[PDB]
């Protein structure tokens, strides 16, 4: 059901793209994964340890 | 020794934002040196104007709210920190607004000083849901580049202003996205060019021409330091 | 808003008591960002009153481990409302879903 | 750079330096520049490059 | 516009061929833009005269063998790549060496010119254990631009070669080597703007020095149509 999802908005199947270089301007040797993480804060801030 | 320059092409505004630039020919192995050096010198040094002070009367600090008004002030500094305005002459204006009466406040009804370009007046900035309702704000307007927090302004000056002054974080550079592309051209029997294709939204505030001819002229003058002196 | 959940966004959004349900039916009076006036139907009057409920939002207010508690209105003016729907986003919610 | 419970290093390379040292030391049978002749390898480099 | 541009700092040369030179300080993020603009250039697309192309005595492919020599002929054939070399009047032109006895046979027993140099007369090419043997083969050397190996030249070029015509790879390029570093500097408030430390090392020929400016002009020639 996944797939099918990936395949209705024209991206690939597998799940990984070709990912190039912000420095140089090269290409990475290999396909890379890419996608959306949900991630959170945490309340252990710095401002409060130093 | 077959050198070969390039020379600005063909232009194609796509729409008000997108635009391509074609740029050819170019000798093997420059498509990618040039395409790469220019995308890092357009995202990161190019001026453009940004809101930076908003003076609302009534009101003490950003966390209140106000009588017939949907967005607490928060929201309020959250909306101006992305209008685009273009400026011709001075380096700070300051800009006014105000209107009363039922219905969204959008970004046209700034009343606008002699040579103050306001891109996208279609852009809202409140809503007013009570007739007797009226809001007046002061904008300023500034000119720099980069990102400059506000923790920095104020730590840096030694000005006082009152009690009343709400400072906005600026966020100069007009440039979005930009994206380039090699590919192969045709001249009348060398098959060894190439052309170079940059692909650029930004929003308004920056012709295509100009941003490429800044970028070339800030990296000429880096390399000049490094030609003569040893 | 979280783009993959497990379908229990909502019951934990609304039970747990911190966004401002709708008490009775009827259609939005008056919108502001500090309270929202309702007025209800015909058929939910009892008849000693007039029959307006007035919902007084709670803004920046300190939580006892001191972060900021405070409420959004989540609806427009003039649109009806039904019983049961939520009229105000809490802390750490979005349009009735726990989004953290 | 020796523990004092028994004479082993104690600098061993951990985790990520690793699989860059596995993946460059390895051989593949179809690559390219299979089986031309260098003068060192600072020509290796200027190839890889 | 508030630009900012360095004051070249140190070039601390080691020897005839190596050198390193740092820099600072620069905007933050123009050190890799200007490195590997630089290193780009110096790889790939500097002009320069080398050895292309061979004919020995008595040789008829890259496998066999000639008696009286220690080497093989792939010994030959790679002692003859970092021949240097400059000629100053012609695009190309051939080389002839004859030599018998034994003893190593060097550089300097080729028969010279007037217009051309050769920069390390010391250098090797191959021993002959034999004094009964003799050796006598012609060169072909001509002037051109980048990296060009031998498999791309063989698959271009469908000529009936006569046979005992071997061909080697080009290095027209004079640069053995090219490496860049971005490290971090401080002006007294900010602690963000970077140093580069490029470090170099080419062949005779060419003086490192020389060979950067003569790069950084190539790329600013060109720039030049655009900024005015």
């Amino acid at each position: 059901e996944i797939k099918e999802l990936l395949k209705l908005g024209d991206l690939p199947t597998s799940g990984q793209i070709r990912l190039y270089d912000g420095r140089t301007g090269e290409q990475f040797e290999r396909p890379v994964t890419v996608g959306y993480m949900y991630m959170l804060k945490l309340n252990h801030l710095v401002d409060d340890k130093m | 020794t077959e050198f070969l320059k390039p020379r600005l092409v063909d232009i194609e505004q796509v729409s008000s934002t997108h635009a391509k630039v074609t740029l050819e020919p170019l000798e093997r192995g420059f498509g990618h040196t040039l395409g790469n050096a220019l995308r890092r010198i357009l995202l990161s040094s190019m001026p453009g104007c940004a809101v930076t002070e908003v003076e609302i009367d009534g009101v003490l600090h950003e966390y209140s709210t106000k009588e017939g008004v949907q967005e607490d002030i928060l929201e309020i500094l959250l909306n101006l920190k992305g209008l685009a305005v273009r400026v011709q002459g001075k380096d700070e204006v300051i800009l006014t607004l105000n209107k009363s009466g039922i219905g969204p406040v959008t970004a046209a009804d700034i009343t606008h000083d002699g040579d103050v370009e306001i891109v996208k007046p279609q852009h809202v900035i409140c809503h007013l849901t009570d007739e007797n309702a009226s809001i007046s704000m002061r904008i300023k307007v500034q000119r720099g580049r980069g990102y400059v927090p506000a923790s920095t302004r104020i730590h840096s000056e030694e000005d006082e202003r009152p009690i009343g002054r709400l400072l906005v974080d600026a966020c100069y550079s007009p440039v979005e996205r930009i994206a380039y592309n090699v590919e192969a051209a045709r001249v009348e029997q060398r098959t060894d060019l190439d052309k170079l294709v940059i692909e650029m939204e930004t929003n308004g505030t920056i012709d295509p021409e100009e941003a490429i001819r800044r970028a070339a002229t800030i990296l000429a003058e880096q390399l000049e330091a490094f030609v003569d002196l040893r | 808003k979280p783009l993959v959940g497990t379908g229990m966004e909502r019951a934990v959004a609304v039970d747990s008591g911190v966004t401002a349900v709708a008490k009775r039916g009827g259609v939005v009076q008056y919108v502001d960002a500090s309270r929202i006036v309702i007025k209800v139907n015909e058929d939910e009057m009892y008849p000693g009153e007039a029959g307006i409920d007035i919902y007084n939002l709670t803004k920046y207010t300190r939580s006892n481990q001191n972060t900021c508690i405070n409420q959004m209105p989540c609806v427009s003016l003039g649109e009806p409302v039904e019983r049961g729907d939520v009229l105000a986003d809490g802390p750490s919610t979005d349009l009735g879903e726990l989004a953290l | 750079i020796l523990s004092p419970a028994n004479g082993e290093p104690i600098i061993v390379p951990s985790q990520d330096v690793v699989l860059g040292l596995y993946y460059m030391t390895r051989d593949c049978v179809n690559a390219k520049g299979e089986g031309m002749v260098l003068t060192g390898p600072k020509e290796a480099e200027r190839l890889y490059r």
